């Protein structure tokens, strides 16, 4: 079965008999507990950890649960489901974020603006526009079966 | 012709047999490789039969039956049009898959769910034919989605191993951007022609096309590794070997281009459309190209490589050239299917290690395979003139001649460059090194189904660009007429190329520990797409889901404010009206004042 | 009595029936229609369904 | 992909590398022998066997353990408990 | 973050850091004899100053020394396809069928493979036959009112096996 | 079977191919092989179904139906004339969304068979089926999903009054 | 000779640089051993309650109960209405939903007037 | 329609009179054989309905939600048991003989001809689901289930009997038919918004709306195998075709008064689809994905197109048969560990290999495969929209990505990857629940070769 003292109402006030008592429930260091705090969000009283705690925790240790490096009692952060690998891996990149996110921009920015400048400027092979020989082929694009005649013509250069 | 359409829908019936057999069978047939094996070759020589019929004549038919939901003004039945793409690609990637039938005999010796895999290998190429031979606009897109979905499965084959199901995962994502793309280009195509289907589409010609364009971009974007939506192609090289093969080949791999190909009387005008295509092609082509270098995985190597091809058959999309184009789907086809087979032939021989460090001379260990990695990797760029030669260098002064956005052409220079030095790196690292590879040897090729499958490819990636480039009818006009220094320009780049690459090996040969400059690491981090991409896009969503959707604005505000404050106005006004003490001069004081406050303050006798 | 008298006798049963929605019957009968309208001069789908001489315009 | 191993292959293995290595002898060379009585060889050098344990066998052995070999025997027992080496 | 001690050591952790610093030369130095000279000079390196008698320059220039490190690793540092991250990372997992399961099966399949399955059964048989009294014996006799480490003891005493052994023996065997 | 004249066909065009090679011709003899090999057992078993399903006679009549008159011969609520004139009226639009079909389908053919030359002898049909949906788009377009028919007729009214003002208003 | 790698709330801080592991005080001493004890208790119960061979069902952890209960149950209670909370709630759940009903409704005056010019082209727009 | 009426009241005694191993096949045979019995109704043609009484008659929106109830009840009855099978013999034929009455009141509820009919065997149909869910409810809170539930849909259901009564009492008798052929267009005074308000809102709660969507994922968490599937499929369903026969009246005001309640649909389906890919309780997670369905019904509605209504009908029962089964496989699975979490069963591509081919399938089915009834309904859903606006597209599609991403993680969470190995208590897969997922998808694919029975009125 399971207790009813082992649910969690309230946040962390005050601080002697309850913090006592979160720190007996989530199985915690005593000064580790971490309310986050009762900013009325909801979260009861639930834990703060260090967020990240997914491709960190080095894969040696083996632990009991093999795919979510688990063991069996940790207080279990708030937005696991949002941690579990094949969700959001927070790696330590190997440069930095913001050195990524300004040469990515700076790129992608360069060669789109060198595209407009492409865009603007064409090239060609010095060469006139083809000499269709039947009034810019005429009667063989959309229709006019015998409404209008549209002469115009070729010569001979 | 009878013979025709009989032939042209056996080559669909036969591939329908052998899953039914199985679902069918309940015992276990030991001949089951060897007999998709063999019904893949009947496929492959009825359908010879009809494609030579094609270019010996013409007669150039569709076939249109069994119409469901013919409900309003439209209609829709199974159809599917013999006209010169779905015509002659069809056997290209039937000899494909069966060689790669050979290489997944070989390579998937070791495991008892061999059947299974065999299933869903030809169930995709089931639903590959079904994309390529519509022009119901409603079975292509029936392709569309289970092509898309028999990727999921065969890059998710090997469960277990959490970055698998992540990378199948970001390929069926993509996919279904390519799926809105579709569907808005279809939207379109109802509301304003009466139907979806090639013919009525040809037959009518809008002035105001944007929205369906911009419609058939995204699709194309998301369906063939274009910039933007491309990082999930490493991502589908992360699964088994011959599924990348058949994977990144030809199928689900130019299903991408091939829309664009289908729509070229749609995008004969519109200059601003193929102003956008051939921009897109020289951003995807110049992106996959810097990072191609300094990789070290060899799938991520030809998948970059792929993308690169692609990049250039969508520039070969922004000229008015679009046979060209299928003209290099082929080639490309026979060219990497062999290159990915002879990759997962070098792998599976050498203990599933796969990189290129710890790999590095393996030259004359049987240089049946490094023969083969030649052949491919100077097929590459190539070698004038070989099959390779064609597509790639007419394409590019074909390009060189025509009204271009003059930086499209400095990407395909560029472009060409690139692939030409890690061509030559590649091949360096990979055979004519010096031997870095952990001892006890257990090298072998003599193997019957492996030197048929990669002789085969050879012979296929050595004679079928002359063959079929040879006998096209001529579908539009060849320019032949160049300026000096412009046509000496392919040679001239891929041959710099390679002595860049080879003064790169030189310099390599010295010692001297050199450090990152950040474009070291701009090209190899793939340069900071995927990591800023999958790091900050799942975590701003889910971000979302925790704080404002979940626990904030559904569940507590929503009960606060339907429930909570009725079940609050209840409680409080029940503890106000019947909390009230039993004495007996409260109640007839409350009778004195209803009485008075009803005669005289709001009166009822009035 | 689930799937050996249910579901192959009910695909058979919905795989064919009487014309549903009256589908065929329309599709024969706008053929012999539009033969008529061929064969007589007349333009095919003659607009204003209802008869002009019977109709009144309320007025200004 | 699956070759046999035995004991008495990964023993001549382990040895064979273990004589190919410089500043040792093929003379005093035991299978029961220390890496840190009587080869006198360091820490440092002794991880840099571990290392080319490792570069050979193809998998990483952790530095729980990598303090604590210090004997090729033990070597042996460790890439035996990590490979299950029966046929 | 380790099952031994509540850390690692300052010696290890310069061990970790030289073993690092020595994959990321294999994955920076193709060539292997380059590669040979530069391991040599970074182990002088390291012999530099190998001797100190304190402690605190010693964990100063550990910290240069992760930031030169860090200032030098490699894009693709060389992961073993084995290893997690690497090539592999469970690769054959497809077959590792755990071994609760096999006792599942009809009748007719275990007469297919009798002789595994009454060895099997035996094997049960030992399992069960020393589970509660030793095994839980030793594990609720030894310890204090706080167990505070993540080793256990083995069955020394007499006879039979260590405790708390059935999922560590009894696991796939890495290349079905 | 089907009538021509409403299905029609343009006339039959087929050349002779007259090789001038010496190789000769092997779709010929495969074309040749095929008909004694496929041809001949098909046509032998649907001689034999044909006299199988001819030994007895049956039927399936062409429904057709009377003309009730009309909605404009109808009273104020009176629902035993409405229901006659909307079901009537109805028919009459399923049978129209079929002509429109057919207009269609006769526009598919023509694309079809006239080949790459697209303005080439199709303008004719082209410009009947322009005609066919002028009308079908002023008459059964923009109703919506509940039309019975009196919107039908409340679209016919508005849109005869508005072009009687726009024809006083030019003259 | 390296910019001391800045941190993100996505690229994770690595176990080499912190630079906190360096400065080994006699806290961080007993804080990792009693970590270590705690690791060990947990270990402890959990394989002696996971090897029995009498034991069927499935082993029951508590935290995962926990984690549950405290995710889904015990978010309504507790809450008082802030100002964070009620200006965020307001934010994100009514700004989205009058600004697609503003631009529908822009959308839908535009199509509107615009086929009451009649100059658009449903010249054939059957499949409303 | 009374051949259909009365041998479902003569299975009720049938119960009663049966004894222990006794009543099982007795019901199960004859529910099968009414669903023969009502598969001989597909009569309907051409120019109207077709009338089975001065009283009862059928539209044909009507015949394929009837067909797919009498469908639903003998799968439904023998997926209830193995959790109730260890009960009492009385209890377990006051189920049974609940779920037949419930059965009843939805033949009732949808031959209607009268409105007011029609609202008496609408809360009819309500009452025995509040029975089986709370009597059944197996979780600690299905005392607030039920209560929600029965309080939700009443209080919003309320007015609507004010409002027809209204109707009756200004244009004669309420007869489908005589509601048409005599419905005259009713101008913008804010009494007809008012009653517009009044109808389509207690219909709106019925589906549900995304403002009053918490009404139903207790009620499906906190509920038993059969009144979760009798909930979700015949009752949504129920509500949409309840709205889909009484928008023929007040079209000259729902173009005006139509805006909010599209933009709520939108941007809820947007947030729902949102909220479902990272809840736990995976049986929840079918429930906000019924929400999302239901949100694309309602913008369907009130758009009036015949396309609309068609792809509104095909999506009405596709999503039904896709989430009945997918409860079913969620019990399943809740039979096999006593979790209902998400993250904890985990594995079983080795163990039970067959069970992932359904999974797969209604996975699949829920992402919209395209020979599917589900792309069929979708696909004409989002042409009807975009000829309604050139702009809503974003939505849809973003709803599309959104849906294949939750489908999928549903299918490649709980099904992938390694098995916890700490369950070991799971048995091979019984024949049961293989047939039940037999019952469940050969109909769905014999419904995607000839999908021209299940389109609506305007087809
Ligand atoms: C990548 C960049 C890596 C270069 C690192 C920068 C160089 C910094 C150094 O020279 S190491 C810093 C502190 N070095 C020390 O040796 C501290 C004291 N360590 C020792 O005395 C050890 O060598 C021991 C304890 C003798 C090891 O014994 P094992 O061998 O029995």
């Amino acid at each position: 079965s399971h207790i009813t003292k082992d649910m969690l109402p309230g946040p962390y006030p005050k601080t002697p008999e309850e913090r006592a008592a979160a720190a007996k429930k989530y199985n915690m260091r005593v000064e580790d507990y971490e309310p986050y705090p009762d900013d009325g969000m909801g979260y009861g009283d639930y834990p703060k950890l260090p967020d990240r705690s997914q491709q960190e925790r080095d894969p040696w240790y083996d632990w009991d649960h093999p795919d979510l490096r688990l063991n069996w009692g940790e207080p279990m952060h708030w937005d696991l489901d949002m941690y579990i690998r094949n969700r959001v891996d927070t790696s330590p990149t190997p440069v930095n974020w913001n050195l990524m996110c300004k040469h990515l921009f700076g790129f992608v920015a360069f060669m789109l603006f060198m595209f407009w400048v492409g865009e603007t400027y064409p090239t060609y092979q010095p060469v006139g526009p083809k000499q269709y020989p039947y009034n810019n082929l005429y009667l063989e694009r959309g229709g006019d079966p015998n409404k209008e005649p549209e002469p115009v013509v070729h010569y001979e250069i | 012709m009878n013979l025709f359409s009989s032939l042209t829908l056996v080559t669909l019936i036969l591939l329908t047999m052998p899953i039914a057999a199985i679902n069918f069978n309940t015992h276990k047939f030991t001949n089951y490789p060897l007999y998709v094996k063999t019904t893949i070759s009947c496929a492959f020589i009825t359908s010879m039969i009809p494609t030579m019929m094609f270019i010996h004549t013409g007669q150039e038919m569709i076939i249109s039956n069994w119409h469901w939901l013919t409900i309003q003004t439209l209609k829709l039945s199974l159809s599917f049009k013999m006209d010169f793409f779905s015509m002659m690609f069809v056997p290209v990637a039937l000899f494909v898959t069966w060689s790669i039938m050979e290489f997944s005999m070989w390579y998937m010796h070791s495991d008892p769910n061999i059947n299974q895999f065999f299933k869903y290998l030809l169930l995709f190429l089931i639903t590959m034919l079904i994309l390529v031979t519509a022009n119901n606009l409603f079975q292509l897109f029936i392709g569309w989605e289970g092509v898309g979905i028999m990727s999921f499965l065969l890059i998710g084959w090997w469960y277990g191993r959490t970055d698998a199901n992540t990378a199948a995962l970001q390929a069926i994502l993509y996919n279904r951007i390519g799926d809105i793309g579709f569907i808005l280009a279809m939207a379109w195509f109802l509301i304003n022609l009466n139907t979806w289907d090639l013919q009525q589409i040809f037959m009518l010609n809008p002035n105001d096309s944007n929205l369906p364009l911009m419609g058939l971009i995204l699709a194309a974007t998301g369906k063939s590794a274009q910039f933007g939506l491309h990082p999930w192609l490493p991502s589908a090289m992360e699964g088994p070997t011959p599924v990348s093969a058949l994977l990144h080949s030809s199928t689900m791999v130019v299903a991408g281009i091939f829309l664009l190909i289908r729509f070229y009387p749609l995008t004969e005008n519109n200059k601003f459309g193929q102003s956008i295509m051939l921009c897109l092609g020289a951003m995807t082509t110049l992106f996959t190209a810097m990072c191609a270098l300094t990789q070290n995985d060899i799938k991520k190597i030809i998948a970059f490589s792929t993308s690169s091809q692609l990049g250039l058959m969508m520039v070969t999309i922004g000229i008015n050239q679009p046979h060209l184009a299928f003209l290099h789907i082929c080639t490309h086809a026979f060219f990497k299917a062999m290159l990915f087979m002879c990759s997962g032939s070098i792998i599976h021989s050498l203990n599933d290690e796969q990189d290129i460090r710890k790999m590095g001379g393996l030259f004359k260990a049987m240089p049946f395979t490094t023969t083969a990695l030649i052949i491919g990797s100077l097929a590459l760029t190539g070698m004038p003139f070989l099959t390779g030669f064609y597509s790639k260098d007419l394409i590019i002064e074909s390009a060189n001649t025509s009204y271009t956005n003059a930086w499209a052409l400095l990407m395909t220079l560029v472009a060409t460059s690139f692939t030409a030095i890690y061509s030559t790196r590649i091949i360096f690292f990979a055979l004519l090194g010096q031997p870095r590879f952990p001892t006890l040897i257990n090298i072998n090729e003599n193997n019957p189904f492996l030197i048929n499958s990669i002789k085969r490819l050879l012979i296929g990636s050595l004679f079928a660009g002359f063959i079929i480039s040879n006998n096209i009818p001529p579908m539009t006009i060849p320019q032949m007429t160049m300026p000096h220094y412009l046509k000496m320009t392919a040679l001239t780049v891929t041959i710099l190329g390679f002595i860049l690459a080879l003064e790169i090996s030189n310099t390599t040969h010295y010692l001297k520990f050199n450090y990152p400059s950040n474009t070291f690491k701009f090209s190899n981090l793939l340069g900071y797409y995927p990591t800023i991409m999958h790091r900050l896009t799942p975590y701003m969503n889910l971000t979302m889901s925790q704080k404002s959707a979940s626990s904030l604005l559904d569940l507590i505000w929503l009960e606060t404010i339907l429930p909570k404050t009725i079940s609050l106005a209840q409680m409080k006004m029940s503890t106000t009206i019947t909390s009230q003490k039993g004495l007996i001069k409260l109640y007839f004081l409350s009778f004195l004042i209803t009485i008075l406050i009803s005669t005289t303050l709001l009166n009822f006798h009035e | 009595f689930g799937f050996s008298i249910v579901l192959v006798l009910g695909s058979t049963f919905v795989a064919y029936l009487p014309d549903y929605r009256m589908q065929e019957w329309a599709r024969r009968e706008a053929e012999r229609l539009v033969k008529y309208r061929e064969a007589h001069g007349l333009p095919l789908m003659e607009s204003n369904c209802f008869d002009p001489s019977k109709i009144q315009l309320p007025e200004d | 992909d699956a070759p046999p191993l035995t004991l008495e292959g990964i023993k001549d293995r382990v040895l064979y590398v273990l004589k190919l290595y410089d500043k040792i002898d093929p003379e005093k060379l035991s299978v029961n022998s220390h890496f840190m009585k009587d080869l006198g060889l360091d820490s440092l050098d002794q991880v840099e066997i571990i290392m080319a344990m490792e570069d050979e066998f193809g998998f990483e052995i952790p530095d729980i353990d990598a303090e604590k070999l210090m004997c090729p025997q033990e070597i042996v027992d460790y890439i035996a408990d990590k490979k299950d080496v029966y046929e | 973050f380790l099952p031994s001690a509540a850390y690692l050591t300052h010696q290890q952790k310069v061990l970790q850091l030289y073993k690092r610093a020595l994959r990321h030369l294999e994955s920076r130095c193709v060539h292997r004899d380059k590669y040979r000279y530069f391991a040599c000079l970074l182990r002088a390196r390291f012999d530099e100053h190998k001797n100190e008698k304190d402690m605190v320059k010693a964990t100063q220039l550990l910290r240069e020394a992760e930031k030169e490190f860090w200032h030098g690793q490699h894009p693709q540092p060389y992961i073993f396809p084995e290893s997690p991250g690497g090539t592999s990372y469970e690769r054959y997992e497809c077959y590792k069928v755990p071994e609760w399961c096999l006792d599942d099966w009809h009748p007719s399949e275990k007469a297919m493979y009798p002789d595994y399955f009454a060895k099997r059964e035996q094997w049960k048989k030992l399992r069960r036959e020393s589970w509660e009294r030793e095994v839980k014996q030793l594990q609720e006799e030894t310890p204090v009112g706080g167990p505070r480490t993540e080793a256990l003891p083995p069955a020394r005493k007499q006879g039979d096996l260590p405790p708390l052994w059935w999922h560590i023996v009894t696991r796939p065997r890495e290349r079905p | 079977s089907w009538d021509k004249d409403v299905y029609p066909e343009p006339p039959r065009r087929t050349p002779a191919p007259s090789p001038q090679t010496s190789l000769p011709n092997p779709i010929t003899y495969l074309t040749k092989a095929f008909d004694l090999l496929v041809d001949r057992p098909v046509t032998l078993v649907r001689e034999f179904i044909e006299r199988q399903h001819a030994k007895n006679k049956y039927y399936y009549y062409h429904r057709e139906f009377r003309r009730v008159p009309d909605i404009t011969e109808c009273h104020e609520k009176d629902v035993l004339c409405m229901f006659e004139a909307e079901m009537q009226w109805k028919r009459d639009y399923k049978v129209d969304q079929e002509i429109v079909n057919i207009i269609q389908e006769r526009l598919k053919a023509c694309q079809q068979r006239e080949g790459e030359s697209h303005r080439q002898n199709c303008a004719k049909e082209l410009q009947q089926f322009t005609q066919v949906v002028k009308a079908y788009q002023d008459r059964y377009h923009d109703l919506g999903a509940h039309y019975s028919a009196r919107k039908c007729l409340a679209k016919q009214k508005q849109r005869m009054l508005a072009e009687r003002k726009a024809t006083k208003e030019a003259a | 000779s390296f910019p001391k790698y800045e941190p993100s709330r996505l690229a994770s801080l690595p176990t080499t640089l912190d630079p906190a592991e360096y400065d080994i005080s006699s806290e961080t001493r007993k804080a990792q051993a009693e970590r270590l004890a705690i690791r060990s208790r947990l270990k402890r119960e959990y394989q002696l309650q996971y090897n029995d061979p009498s034991r069927r069902g499935v082993v029951e952890d508590p935290a995962l109960i926990r984690w549950t209960c405290a995710r889904s149950a015990n978010v309504y209670p507790n809450f008082r209405p802030n100002t964070k909370t009620s200006l965020l709630g307001a934010l994100f759940g009514i700004g989205p939903l009058i600004f697609w009903y503003y631009v529908f409704k822009t959308d839908r005056d535009r199509k509107e007037k615009l086929i009451q010019e009649g100059k658009l082209d449903r010249t054939f727009n059957i499949s409303y | 329609m009374l051949k259909y009426i009365i041998p479902t009241m003569m299975l009720m005694p049938l119960t009663w009179l049966s004894k222990n191993s006794m009543i099982w096949i007795n019901t199960t045979l004859h529910s099968l054989l009414i669903s023969l019995t009502s598969l001989l109704l597909l009569n309907q043609f051409g120019d109207n309905s077709l009338n089975f009484s001065l009283t009862f008659f059928s539209d044909s929106l009507s015949t394929p939600l009837l067909i797919l109830t009498m469908w639903l009840l003998p799968l439904m009855l023998m997926a209830s048991q193995h959790h109730l099978s260890k009960e009492n013999l009385a209890r377990k034929k006051l189920f049974i003989s609940m779920l037949i009455l419930l059965q009843l009141f939805l033949i009732m509820t949808f031959t209607a001809t009268e409105l007011i009919f029609f609202y008496i065997m609408f809360e009819a149909t309500l009452v025995p689901t509040l029975i089986i869910i709370t009597r059944w409810g197996n979780q600690t809170e299905r005392l607030n289930a039920g209560l929600y539930f029965l309080f939700y849909t009443l209080a919003g259901s309320l007015p609507l009997l004010v409002a027809l009564i209204y109707i009756q009492n200004t244009m004669g008798s309420l007869n489908f038919l005589i509601l048409q052929y005599w419905v005259q267009p009713m101008p913008n005074s804010w009494s007809n918004t008012f009653m517009w308000l009044a109808c389509m809102m207690a219909f709106m709660v019925k589906m549900p709306l995304y403002g009053l969507h918490l009404w139903l994922p207790k009620a499906h968490v906190e509920a038993p195998i059969a009144g979760s599937m009798v909930l979700a499929a015949i009752l949504l369903k129920l509500g949409g075709y309840g709205m889909m026969r009484i928008t023929l009246l007040l079209n000259p005001i729902t173009d005006f008064m139509a805006y909010p309640f599209i933009m709520l649909s939108l941007w809820g389906m947007i947030m729902t689809s949102s909220i479902c890919l990272r809840q736990t309780d995976l049986k929840s997670l079918i429930a906000y994905s019924s929400v999302s369905h239901m949100a694309l019904v309602i913008v369907a509605i009130l758009i009036q197109t015949p396309w609309s209504y068609m792809g509104a009908t095909a999506l009405m029962i596709a999503h039904g048969l896709t989430s009945s089964m997918l409860f079913c496989l969620a019990n399943s699975n809740y039979e096999r560990v006593h979790s209902r979490t998400m993250i904890l069963a985990r594995g079983l591509q080795t163990l039970l290999p067959l069970m992932a081919a359904w999974w797969l399938l209604a996975s699949l089915t829920n992402l919209a495969l395209p020979p599917s009834i589900n792309l069929i309904g979708e696909l004409f859903v989002v042409m009807s929209t975009f000829s309604w606006s050139n702009i809503t597209i974003i939505l849809m599609g973003l709803n599309m990505v959104i849906t294949a991403l939750y489908s999928l993680y549903m299918l490649i969470t709980t099904q992938r990857g390694k098995h916890t190995h700490h369950i070991n208590n799971i048995l091979p897969s019984f024949t049961r629940e293989n047939a039940l997922m037999s019952l469940h998808m050969l109909p769905l694919l014999l419904l995607s070769l000839n999908p021209k029975i299940i389109l609506g009125p305007l087809y």
